[PDB]
């Protein structure tokens, strides 16, 4: 698996639609593309798409961030706790 | 280099070592323990 290159393609793919959408800014955390958001709303994402292939039989992973006055919050849970093993 | 930084780095390091997925999980399990220990 050439994960670093797939992530990078996705990072360019990410900046492409952040600009279309634009509260918290659209952002790329180096794992996930976060569609920009209003203060007070919560965005869920799933584990990176690579894992659909790496561990096919596991698909319950969710990661959340809140958009606050102080910008995006930390991931919850952390990517290690929600997408690692 | 924060929790998220280390997970991305973990992914790419393990994805390069492992050629079977169960090797991948193991290297990834190890990368989580390094993260918690640190």
């Amino acid at each position: 698996a050439h994960s670093d290159g797939i992530f990078k393609k996705e990072q360019a793919m990410c900046l492409e639609k952040i600009q279309r959408a634009n509260g918290c800014p659209g952002m790329w955390d180096n794992i996930t593309c976060w569609k920009p958001a209003h203060v007070g709303e919560m965005v869920l994402v799933s584990c990176p798409e690579l894992f659909r292939i790496f561990n096919p039989d596991q698909d319950m992973g969710v990661v959340s961030r809140n958009c606050t006055e102080d910008g995006w919050s930390e991931p919850f849970p952390h990517y290690f706790d929600a997408c690692g093993f | 280099c924060d929790a998220t930084c280390q997970f991305r780095k973990a992914i790419d390091d393990c994805a390069r070592q492992a050629y079977h997925s169960s090797v991948f999980k193991a290297c990834m399990k190890q990368k989580k323990k390094e993260w918690k220990a640190g």
